[PDB]
């Protein structure tokens, strides 16, 4: 279950550079440039890039 | 990353003087005719403001002549009249030109009080005025004739100047002439001469001019803008798509009459060029100079000459000034700019079931707000025919689009906000939930954060459209993340009250318990016992709580344990996450208990547990609140027959005291306070009854006949949980209210006799009406001033950004527990909470570092600094930060909503502002200690006298209470001369007088023992014989030296202290002659030859704190009677009497001896001329000047002094806010400094401290040894700091934009868009926050790469 | 308060943009802002943007 992003701030600590990274990955996901690799569950793309932050393969 | 080769973005931005050649770079055609129509057919005039050759395309890719229409045409022109077939959108970017001829001067910069042209030419503005209105022939390129360069000449006299000077001379009039002078203004030749006069003239009437003149001249060197460009040659034409043409439907013009203005500008333009062709006389072509000049004026602000009306109409010509100076500069940024889309201003409602991460939004509202996304979805997928049919689907409310509505909302977060919100904690985010209704629901407990009750809080819930904002919502703006206040590291939301009484009823003890003794192995079957109904929720059950503790490296260790707990607490475990131990939840649970309860779950287990835990709590809080049952009882509000008894006494008593008045013993006033007196005691006695009644009276049977428990009386439950029922509110319903304030503000001797729960009358009521109406008035005003306070606050801090993390300095300040009066007011820990130790701090054990230099002091380290005996800790301050133009993460710390290292991009400036102005709405005898310690005398010479007692010879006297523990506890400020019972190292009892003085007499005492001889003291000319018929004690009272005689005024009476022989005694401690110069009205107590003791009383000398006061601190308002600071360590003597003052001659010991101060004897001085006062010693009394505390005592001294004081104001408010913010504001007020050393810039320039910081930086290094100017810190007020703004983008906002026009326009101040405010009016990412790395790439792409 | 609900053409450029669904934009000099440049360009202090 997701409700807090304590985990996310731990990885990319500036709390705003987080916004930068995830946002752009979300748009590559939008455009069929790619597709999600870490299984999504209806999450909008901003949230999906955040999963790639907690898994740590993308930052 | 490398600087990208392709054009991704653009960069930093500047302003300065360029070239008309640059205007030729934007040149697309020249406007010839002012006519926009044919007067016949209303068709658009070519070669006019709406030309096709110049401008062009009206239709997408269009040749206006009517040859190329199709959008295939790109760039191909109408060869006859060049119409490049392009975007009519690009016709909003079409700039033209019109060759002038009439030199356009700057009458704006002339009539400008800040006389730009005036002190630019070093010519009096009045005479320069004579020149431009063309009535004075100014001399240009002159010098060694009869006249100089700075001089005029009237018409006929210049005619004589021709008959006298037909050669080697020329003087023409106006801007024409002035352009000649700008053409010859040689900066550096004047520069030499300026610094020449810098060493020659030594008057401020001459050298102040000097310092800014040289400044402004090298400022042009600084920007390479020559004064030549002040004469307009080629005029820029605004794009047609920018001065809209829309005739009024019928035959009139509803157009922007700016066209009707440029119309005249173009008329007169061609006119003077025609007066070049035909060569008309000078006086009239220069008359046209003035004519084209007003054209310029009429466009702007009609100049400032008078607003000439329009064609036969009561209507000044139109003003683009009233287009660039309205409010906050322009009208987006002004009040009323925009009105948010993708939002909804709607009323609110509870919704007790909403998860902590979600809010409720109405279905109808939903449709209206997400349609574009709904259509974006309906055609990106393609479930709708067309977007028009899509509109028709929502037109029919078709179920299909509501499912697409589910696609645009179910994980699309929203932001929320209220109108009255002044704090940042009032802007949060949640996730939407589709509720069928009309009101925005919410999670109950968050309302307290917005400080929003249910009285009409209409919220505008915003929608984060972009990917960025959506994540930013769920990021920093998520409710579940800002569970801490940026003011203090405590959980911002405390369980309200409904929730707490529910759990007060959960973890609870009652003597009659069903199942009181059984045992369980699982909190889950506990559920099956009470939620079923077979057991009570209070039975004392022995259960095995196999609690857990993350004592491992992240693993919750398994530890078995059984507790004598109550049924509800077992069920409370079903709530409490394993990581959190059962010990903390084996408590009755109060509002404050449950407060720190959630906080511990955070510091220990984490945030995630705590968040979903508080979530659990919310549901079960209200859950068992229902299961509670017991709510209110009339049978509980019983009045003791003791109340009626004490009122009977309270009657008879004052009835007798009123008879004492009819007897004359007590006075009206003494009986006034006396009534107060006994009713106070009477009320406390009734209190001693109603409170114990409501504490032990519930006595239910259990293992006997009866046995007590804490009153189950509901009102007491609110007095135990401490939710919304306090001992005073209780005393105000079931007891006598007490004494009330009168309409005057003082106190009426008589209280509200009975109780409100029963009965009073309207007179009692009027007393009470005062108080009620009182609170009301307060809210009604405080609110408005708070926003205005934070207004000036942002007006001073906005651009302060943390830009580094570590600087390179050990320097910090001293954090100390402000132990004043009794025990400490504000301890050590809370000031250190969230900072970093300055240096390697030692323990009381020397050279044993308990905390290395660079270490972040958080929870554990704060606990650490509380265990050690260390009491004074030097911590790195935000004002001592080595980082210029910002602060380092270290000097700041970590405390905010977060608890981590402050970021590079986090602008502390603005958040400091709001959090200091957040509590703005809120702002409005002997010494016998009752504790046990020991007197530790500090900074005082105490001497033993007869009877082995002890006395004090100074006013500087702190009384310490070193306990058996050791910690200094109580601290009393003892007056001049007192009776001490202890010395340094003798223990105090519980209720013992340790210092006993007289509040109505200030005794001056001797330190030695010996005979007193009156010297230079005569009865009738210095002293007087006041041996009354009432007294018997012989004494010569020293009168003041203004009541004396002629030859009497010239002296200061001397009390000689001789020994047992008759010789001047030298003082043991100080080599001083014993000749006490006595002041006035000092009634001595002896005759001649009276041997004094060593510490005996010689003579007798009979004798807002809120918002406005804090406003005083921050406006740096100089108080009325300042306690003048002694500017030097040195012995002092006196001088001169009545004339106007009383001189104070101070004689420094090792410093500059000419330090003396003229002080009015009209003011009360207390300086002992036998005492060598220090540089930081009050000479007189009353509020002191922080300015001198700033310089005479030190910046770090004053920064620490004021933060103490203002924090004490927050102590009257009980609010705890970390001084980090208040100290960055202090740094702000000291960002300018009056230079002392000459050489580089000035000898007194109030200039930016960090600016001069980099000056001296590369001054002790490159090119020089030392020649640079050195400053003395100058402190300012915030409304003057807001007035001292450099960047025009922020200045033009609140200061007069026209002021700002001049202010930076002539200097061409190239401010590369380095500030936040700037970034926002251009609509671009600031170089901080999310625009940090953005502009990082941008900054190294600007002037670098 | 610039790009959105201020740039009369910028939000329609955003309307025509988000009715497709792709948040991606460029800086927003509020055009009247470019008139500020134009008014002082009419005076003599010609503001630019170098490099």
């Amino acid at each position: 279950a997701r409700v807090t992003v304590q985990d996310a701030v731990e990885k990319i600590g500036n709390r705003f550079d987080l916004v930068l990274v995830a946002a752009r990955r979300a748009r590559q996901m939008q455009v069929g440039g790619k597709d999600p690799l870490v299984p999504e569950e209806n999450d909008k793309t901003t949230v999906i890039a955040l999963r790639e932050i907690e898994e740590g393969l993308i930052n | 990353l490398k600087a990208q080769t392709k054009t991704e973005e653009f960069d930093a931005i500047k302003i300065a003087l360029a070239s008309p050649d640059m205007i030729r770079s934007w040149s697309f055609g020249e406007v010839k005719k002012p006519e926009t129509i044919n007067y016949r057919t209303f068709k658009p005039e070519r070669d006019g403001l709406f030309c096709a050759r110049i401008f062009g395309p009206v239709k997408d890719y269009e040749c206006l002549c009517g040859k190329y229409k199709r959008l295939k045409h790109r760039g191909v022109i109408c060869e006859k009249c060049g119409v490049e077939v392009t975007q009519t959108k690009v016709r909003r970017e079409r700039m033209g030109h019109i060759e002038l001829a009439s030199p356009t001067a700057h009458i704006w910069f002339l009539k400008s009080l800040p006389s730009r042209i005036g002190l630019l030419l070093d010519m009096p503005l009045r005479d320069i005025e004579r020149v431009l209105y063309f009535e004075s022939y100014v001399v240009i390129e002159g010098g060694m004739t009869n006249l100089e360069r700075q001089q005029i000449l009237t018409e006929e006299q210049y005619l004589d100047a021709l008959e006298e000077f037909g050669d080697e001379f020329d003087a023409k009039m106006g801007a024409e002439a002035i352009q000649a002078l700008l053409k010859s203004m040689d900066l550096e030749q004047e520069c030499e001469q300026l610094r020449e006069e810098l060493n020659e003239t030594n008057s401020e009437t001459k050298r102040k001019k000097l310092t800014k003149r040289i400044k402004l001249l090298e400022a042009f060197v600084q920007s390479g803008n020559k004064p030549e460009w002040m004469i307009l040659t080629v005029l820029p034409v605004l794009p047609p798509d920018l001065r809209p043409l829309v005739p009024l439907d019928g035959g009139r013009f509803a157009t922007s009459d700016l066209n009707d203005l440029y119309r005249r500008v173009i008329n007169r333009n061609n006119r003077l060029k025609r007066l070049l062709d035909l060569a008309a006389p000078d006086i009239i072509v220069r008359n046209e100079k003035r004519m084209l000049q007003e054209a310029v004026d009429a466009l702007l602000d009609n100049g400032r000459r008078g607003r000439a009306i329009t064609g036969s109409n009561k209507r000044p010509l139109k003003s683009l000034a009233d287009m660039i100076k309205g409010k906050q500069g322009r009208f987006r940024q002004n009040l009323l700019g925009k009105r948010v889309d993708y939002s909804g201003r709607s009323v609110i409602t509870v919704g007790p079931y909403l998860r902590l991460h979600q809010c409720g939004l109405p279905k109808k509202m939903a449709l209206e707000l997400f349609k574009p996304f709904i259509y974006g979805k309906l055609e990106l997928r393609g479930l709708a025919t067309t977007i028009k049919a899509a509109k028709k689907m929502v037109e029919r409310e078709e179920a299909v689009v509501w499912d697409i509505l589910d696609e645009v909302i179910r994980e699309h977060p929203v932001l929320l906000n209220r109108a009255p919100t002044l704090h940042r904690l009032g802007i949060q985010a949640f996730e939407p939930v589709l509720i069928e209704g009309k009101a925005i629901q919410l999670h109950p407990l968050v309302c307290a954060a917005y400080n929003a009750d249910f009285d009409g809080d209409q919220m505008a819930v915003h929608v984060p459209l972009t990917l960025e904002a959506q994540l930013e919502a769920r990021a920093l703006m998520m409710s579940t993340n800002n569970i801490l206040s940026p003011a203090n590291g405590e959980p911002i939301i405390v369980p309200s009250q409904d929730v707490v009484l529910g759990l007060y009823y959960m973890t609870r003890d009652c003597v009659n318990a069903k199942g009181e003794g059984m045992v369980l192995t699982g909190p889950k079957e506990a559920e099956r016992l009470y939620r079923s109904g077979l057991a009570s929720l209070h039975a004392r059950v022995k259960v095995r709580i196999t609690e857990y503790e993350k004592d491992a490296n992240g693993e919750l260790v398994a530890k078995t344990s059984l507790k004598d707990t109550t049924v509800g607490r077992a069920i409370l475990w079903m709530i409490v996450p394993k990581g959190l131990p059962y010990s903390i939840v084996n408590q009755a649970l109060g509002k404050k208990a449950i407060s720190k309860m959630l906080n511990t779950c955070y510091r220990i287990l984490g945030l995630k547990p705590t968040v979903i835990f508080a979530d659990q709590i919310m549901y079960t809080g209200f859950a068992y609140a229902a299961r509670s049952g017991a709510s209110v009882g009339i049978d509980d509000m019983v009045i003791p027959e003791k109340k009626h008894e004490i009122i009977s006494e309270a009657e008879a008593e004052v009835a007798e005291i009123q008879e004492q008045f009819q007897s004359g013993l007590v006075t009206a006033g003494e009986r006034y306070n006396k009534v107060i007196d006994i009713w106070a005691a009477a009320n406390d006695r009734v209190s001693k009854a109603m409170m114990d009644n409501l504490q032990t009276e519930t006595v239910i049977n259990r293992d006997g006949q009866e046995e007590k428990q804490v009153s189950f009386n509901s009102i007491y439950m609110m007095a135990d949980s401490g939710a919304r029922g306090s001992a005073a509110q209780i005393r105000q319903l079931a007891g006598m209210r007490g004494l009330m304030a009168k309409p005057d503000g003082s106190i009426i001797e008589t209280p509200i006799t009975a109780n409100f729960r029963e009965g009073l009358n309207v007179l009692q009521y009027f007393i009470s009406t005062h108080g009620a109406r009182k609170g009301l008035a307060d809210t009604a005003l405080k609110t408005a001033n708070s926003g205005y306070l934070t207004r000036r606050l942002v007006d001073v801090a906005q651009d302060l950004v943390v830009t580094e993390d570590d600087c390179g300095t050990h320097e910090g300040i001293m954090m100390t527990p402000v132990i004043e009066g009794g025990d400490v007011k504000e301890p050590l820990r809370d000031r250190v909470l969230g900072r970093v130790t300055a240096e390697d701090v030692l323990k009381p054990g020397t050279a044993d570092i308990l905390v290395p230099r660079n270490t972040l002091l958080h929870e554990q380290w704060c606990d650490l600094l509380e265990e050690n005996s260390v009491d004074a800790v030097k911590v790195r301050s935000v004002v001592s930060c080595d980082t210029d133009f910002g602060v380092c993460a270290h000097c700041y710390g970590r405390d905010l909503a977060r608890g981590h290292i402050i970021n590079k991009g986090e602008a502390i400036g603005v958040i400091a502002a709001q959090s200091i102005g957040e509590p703005g709405t809120q702002l409005t005898s002997s010494i016998q200690v009752k504790n046990k310690g020991s007197i530790k005398l500090s900074n005082v010479k105490s001497v033993v006298n007869s009877s082995g007692k002890l006395v004090i010879t100074s006013r500087n006297t702190e009384l310490k209470l070193i306990d058996e523990f050791g910690r200094t506890k109580e601290s009393y400020k003892v007056p001049y001369g007192a009776v001490l019972a202890k010395g340094d190292g003798e223990q105090v009892a519980g209720g013992e007088t340790v210092a006993n003085w007289d509040p109505h007499t200030m005794p001056v005492i001797t330190e030695v023992s010996g005979f007193v001889r009156f010297t230079d003291m005569i009865d009738g000319q210095t002293i007087t014989r006041q041996t009354d018929e009432l007294t018997g004690l012989s004494s010569l009272v020293v009168l003041d030296s203004a009541e004396r005689t002629a030859g009497g005024k010239d002296l200061r009476p001397a009390l000689k202290i001789v020994d047992a022989q008759g010789n001047d005694v030298l003082i043991p401690g100080t080599d001083m002659p014993a000749q006490y110069f006595l002041p006035g009205k000092a009634i001595v107590q002896l005759e001649d030859g009276v041997q004094i003791s060593s510490g005996d009383t010689l003579a007798r000398i009979p004798q807002t704190g809120g918002l406005p006061r804090v406003a005083d601190l921050f406006e740096a308002r100089r108080p009325k009677e300042p306690a003048i600071l002694a500017e030097i360590s040195g012995i002092v003597s006196f001088g001169k009497e009545t004339k106007g003052k009383r001189r104070l001659v101070i004689t420094p010991v090792d410093g500059s001896d000419p330090y003396e101060e003229m002080i009015p004897k009209w003011r009360q001085l207390n300086v002992f001329e036998g005492e060598r006062v220090e540089r930081g010693d009050v000479i007189s009394d009353g509020p002191e000047a922080p300015h001198d505390i700033l310089r005479l005592r030190g910046v770090h001294a004053v920064t620490r002094y004021i933060v103490n004081e203002v924090q004490d104001v927050y102590r009257l408010q009980g609010v705890k806010i970390n001084d980090k913010h208040i100290e960055v504001i202090v740094r702000q007020m000291l960002r300018k400094a009056t230079i002392v050393n000459a050489g580089s810039s000035d000898f007194l320039e109030g200039e930016q401290v960090e600016y001069s910081r980099v000056k001296i930086a590369n001054r002790e290094l490159e090119a020089n040894g030392k020649v640079g100017a050195t400053y003395s810190r100058d402190l300012l007020g915030i409304t003057k700091a807001s007035l001292a703004t450099e960047s025009f983008i922020s200045a033009a906002s609140f200061q007069e934009t026209t002021r700002v026009l001049t202010e930076a326009a002539v200097a061409g101040k190239r401010d590369e868009l380095r500030g936040l405010k700037e970034n926002v009016i251009v609509g671009r990412l600031i170089p901080a926050g999310t625009g940090y790395a953005y502009h990082q790439d941008r900054m190294r792409r600007r002037a670098a790469g | 308060l610039t790009v959105k609900s201020d740039d009369v053409n910028g939000r329609t450029k955003m309307y025509k943009n988000i009715v497709d669904g792709n948040h991606q934009m460029e800086p927003g000099m509020p055009e009247s802002f470019n008139v500020l440049l134009k008014e002082i360009r009419s005076l003599g202090i010609n503001i630019e943007l170098e490099d």
